[PDB]
């Protein structure tokens, strides 16, 4: 019969376009053309691909390995299917950093892989020191380590890498830059040399949360102090409080797959950095900070009219790329991710993207997008943004803050209040963007006192090991239990989300939190304590 | 590397939908294929012929409303079997009928083939070769070569329990005494 | 002629169904499993993928490992094709000496840890010995002129210990010892073209016949490379313990060729790109039973969400125990060599847990013990064993146990005399009992203790035909046992380790006193 088969990818060419769909029969898998009555009960999938493409995503895996499982088991599950690319995303993370001089300030860092706009093909991550006073007796850094004009700082930071893509890298690990500022590039962190010879799953860590984090100065003898940075240098991060992390794109080798006895060997002829422009021209990009407000990015293969072999890739709606990538289902045939609904969300375009759906929209004679979903086309290299509508962003699309409605919602639950603190449980999510608490206590005729009355003392929030929130007066306080003039005063608390909070001490170094705007969060009398 | 991946493809791309219902017609017809022809002649001259039902095979016409003692039945392997779970059953009476239960994986697998070839040869010596008592002498001078021979576990793979206590070799006499014994090797 | 998608030798229908390869007189052929004639035989009952040309996906074929053409060093257990066989390396200190840039020289006892979350990476755990080899030895800080600006030096001898189920042939891990929860003092070196020696499962290296690897070189690569400054030394002295975290960077692979049955060492394949796949599509169990070490061993199990994955037999916890530990069935009940599976704990990870809560569900259970054959393992699940009769620390290591328990093993006494006892203990239960407390007890209810001081318990040394014979005079003044009373009361009191103190009290007290003791000995003075 000599079935037809140009593309030279295992599957016959009739079956790519229409849609088919690998099945187990009892111990043996087989290939099989999609029956529309047959198949959908069983909860299987309909595959769709290209005649003429050995790998319509164009990453190396073929159209009939994703769909049949012989591949890296580590290729993430949403990576198997044929029209979403699988490659690394690899970013740094810093957890927390120590200062001294040529007596060491240690803080704690916090970390969250960056976006910003005329947004670009390249990964970047931003880092955020903690400004809160560990100590009472350390105000003003530049006292607390002996800087003076004509001195020097040295830093020792602590790393880890971050995989937040679909597939793994193997044995070279990226070289990355510090920078400082708009342009004042500290130093760059070496690449090791033939020691990251273990793999980075995805959505794993390197080292493990289990061994230690590799330090960033060496500790050994290659420089006294790589990161040197004059005087001036100081003065900006003392305002600023911001490092950009910028990384490249030079990963490894690729792990390919043997029919001749299925061992997975890395080919030392094939390298990620030669791959990677193709899916970087070819694919159309999502940004989704659906799960845990962090950004997961995806790539899903769509049509380019202006080339012929493009053309040949299946049409991809909008409607499906959602589902198929990120996990979008229709339990009433309504869009929705885990209960919310998918109008919950915000669209934004690039001008160029924007500008194409405009078209898009002209032809359907529609003006909401939310309806004609399923009617949108994808073209090569549009790029999507689909960000939670109800939190506030800053420039870089980090999660900053919110309206003041949600705030109060999220606390109508009070499981406990005592005269030693509250005992909450809120949706994780939310304290991400609350950066601490005001406490006041309220004379019967109106009057106000703050405990915790200066702008670095607001870290009063621990969490439990059970993931209920507890707030600590004693800990910010004088270790003495709390106070009250009057069982019939109010006690009022509010909180400070990130984007309302101030990070040094203001022209004449008021700490007082006056012209920051609070918003109300508890008010029960002393007796209802 | 580009030879290899035609057989793999092969195997597993079934061009071609046979469908729901044909597959089962399909199993049943190549599995009686492989005994030969001259036996299912035999068969039919003696009288009833097999059909083959697609349900429970514990609840049919021909076979319900007879031996419903009989429900313990035992398979090629000697364990004990219930007959509404069984799959294929036989039965020996003035109407030699014999009953297959379709299915699709005769094919594929194997220890369902190898009872319905079990039953095929149950039917032939009890009830064929029985009109003329063909076992004989030459099927007993081959079976008494079996039971003397040196640690020949073939003993363990074709005798029950009661025969491997006879102690001397067999005998004219006990075939006729005992011929269920017998016809099931 | 028989088909066979996976090329591996067996066919396809044999794959699926089970199978067993039998020797006949001298030629060795491959059979269908026959339920009567095969099992009378002691042959075992193997099953696979066909669509795997490794079911278990470690670097031996299905066909390969059951009829034996394959390093014959790979344990036998791991020849069955459903248990991955891959290495398993860890490091043993054994004793360790300290001086200053006057020599602490201890001996060193090491376990291999597990800790809760709990992840794919080998680690060990040293013990240092806390008891007083010399009297007049109190305060290393000043038996070693160690002063606030000195600094101290650590060497150390180690070896090690292969516990997984196959050889590493050229490179040895790299491993870095860490001090408290982020000092790292030292990186081991990988030493160069120098293991050219094997390690086979459940061996040493270098061999218990040879001297152990001196950690520090000797050589000029640092004049004291564990340098440590006085802040280390003092966290130290209040921990008295290490860890020694070790890589999974092994070497290439011994695989077996066809053409003339040798043994060679493929440069291509290297274990570091293998154990990535069994990491990811086995479950994991953990087993304490053999001798209260920390056995691991992985069982290939389907994973609903990939097609090829279902191709693999399904996989009754029941049934993984039979065939990757030695459990078996006398009569029908769940015993390892007599002791019946109902004296072990079950615990799982959340996931896991998850997992298994709904498998109770569908069969209306709540003792696992019963509905244990109709449990399916799928892939990812990690399974922790313990045996419920010993109590455990924070690392999962035995540390303790009930009283009563203790008591029965020492209620057999070979014999009795005024210089010791000679005992015959089950072997297990020497491995948390950190001393004994001796005391005599006057007619009126007093108590004398011989030993009374904190770091002068270990007294109780082990002869040479396995009885436990207690030494009095050890750290007595070399002198024999005195009483005063022939109707005076002798006890005896043993101390486990989780139950023992390790540093001076707050007013730096040396008694025994505020330590919880149990009575194990108390006869009379005219019987002894």
């Amino acid at each position: 019969p000599t079935v037809p088969d140009r593309d030279n990818d295992g599957i016959p060419d009739s079956l790519e376009v229409e849609g088919y769909t690998v099945d187990v029969k009892n111990k043996r898998t087989f290939l099989s053309p999609w029956i529309s009555n047959i198949h959908e009960k069983k909860g299987l999938t309909k595959y769709k691909s290209s005649p003429e493409k050995w790998s319509t995503a164009s990453d190396p895996y073929s159209d009939f390995e994703k769909v049949t499982g012989r591949i890296d088991k580590n290729v993430s599950p949403e990576a198997r299917h044929p029209l979403v690319a699988a490659y690394p995303i690899v970013h740094v993370d810093m957890e927390n950093i120590i200062l001294s001089k040529n007596r060491t300030i240690s803080k704690n860092t916090s970390t969250s892989r960056t976006h910003t706009s005329g947004f670009s093909n390249s990964n970047s991550s931003t880092v955020a020191i903690d400004h809160s006073l560990s100590l009472a007796g350390e105000r003003t850094w530049a006292e607390t380590m002996g800087l003076n004009t004509a001195d020097t700082a040295r830093l020792n930071a602590n790393i880890r890498y971050v995989n937040t893509g679909t597939a793994p890298i193997y044995n070279v690990l990226p070289t990355t830059s510090l920078v400082l500022g708009k342009n004042q590039t500290l130093a760059t962190i070496k690449a090791k040399e033939n020691q990251l010879s273990q793999i980075l799953a995805p959505n794993n860590y390197y080292p493990s949360k289990n061994l230690a984090p590799i330090a960033l100065n060496a500790q050994d003898d290659f420089s006294s102090t790589p990161i040197t940075m004059n005087y001036n240098q100081f003065l900006e991060l003392e305002k600023t409080k911001q490092l950009r992390l910028d990384t490249d794109q030079v990963y490894g080798n690729i792990a390919t797959y043997n029919f001749e006895n299925g061992r997975v060997r890395v080919d030392t002829g094939s390298n990620w950095s030669e791959v990677l422009p193709q899916i970087q021209e070819t694919t159309a990009r999502i940004i989704f900070n659906g799960k845990d407000l962090n950004l997961v990015e995806r790539r899903i293969a769509a049509v380019n009219p202006s080339d012929p072999l493009e053309t040949t890739k299946p049409d991809m709606t909008l409607k499906e790329a959602l589902k198929i990538a990120f996990g979008f289902n229709e339990p009433n045939g309504n869009l929705q991710y885990q209960g919310k609904d998918i109008t919950e969300f915000d669209f934004n375009f690039d001008q160029q993207t924007s500008q194409n759906i405009k078209n898009q929209l002209a032809e359907l004679n529609a003006t909401n997008i939310y309806t004609v979903l399923d009617k949108i086309k994808l073209n090569a290299k549009m790029n999507i943004l689909i960000r939670d509508k109800r939190f506030h962003y800053d420039r870089n699309n980090i999660a900053v803050g919110a309206d003041e409605s949600v705030v109060k919602e999220a606390h109508r639950e009070v499981i406990n209040s005592s005269t030693e603190g509250l005992l909450l449980n809120i949706d994780k999510d939310i304290r991400k963007i609350l950066s601490g608490y005001i406490v006041e206590i309220e004379d019967t005729e109106g009057l106000k006192e703050v405990i915790n009355d200066r702008y670095d003392m607001l870290n009063i929030s621990s969490l439990r090991q059970d993931g209920k929130t507890f707030i600590d007066f004693k800990k910010y306080n004088d270790k003495l239990p709390l106070y009250i003039s009057n069982p019939n005063y109010k006690v009022n608390v509010y909180a400070v989300t990130k984007e309302n909070t101030i990070i040094n001490p203001s022209e004449n170094g008021d700490t007082s939190t006056n012209g920051i705007k609070k918003i109300l969060i508890f008010s029960k009398k002393g007796y209802e304590i | 590397q580009e030879e290899h991946l035609k057989e793999i493809m092969k195997h597993i791309v079934k061009i071609e939908v046979k469908g729901e219902e044909a597959v089962k017609k399909e199993a049943a017809e190549k599995l009686l294929e492989k005994v030969p022809s001259d036996v299912l002649e035999m068969y039919k001259a003696i009288g009833g012929k097999i059909y083959i039902v697609d349900g429970d095979i514990t609840k049919h016409i021909s076979l319900e409303a007879l031996s419903e003692d009989k429900k313990k039945i035992k398979d090629i392997y000697g364990k004990d079997a219930l007959l509404h779970e069984h799959y294929v059953y036989a039965k020996e009476g003035y109407e030699p009928v014999l009953v297959i239960q379709s299915s699709e994986d005769y094919v594929e697998n194997t220890e369902k083939a190898l009872n319905v070839y079990y039953e095929i040869g149950k039917i032939l010596s009890r009830d064929i070769l029985s009109k003329i008592n063909q076992p004989y002498q030459k099927f007993l001078d081959v079976l008494n070569t079996i039971k003397n021979a040196s640690d020949s576990d073939g003993q363990d793979l074709l005798f029950t329990n009661q025969l491997k206590e006879h102690p001397t070799d067999f005998s004219v006499e006990f075939l006729e005494q005992n011929s269920n014994e017998v016809q099931e090797v």
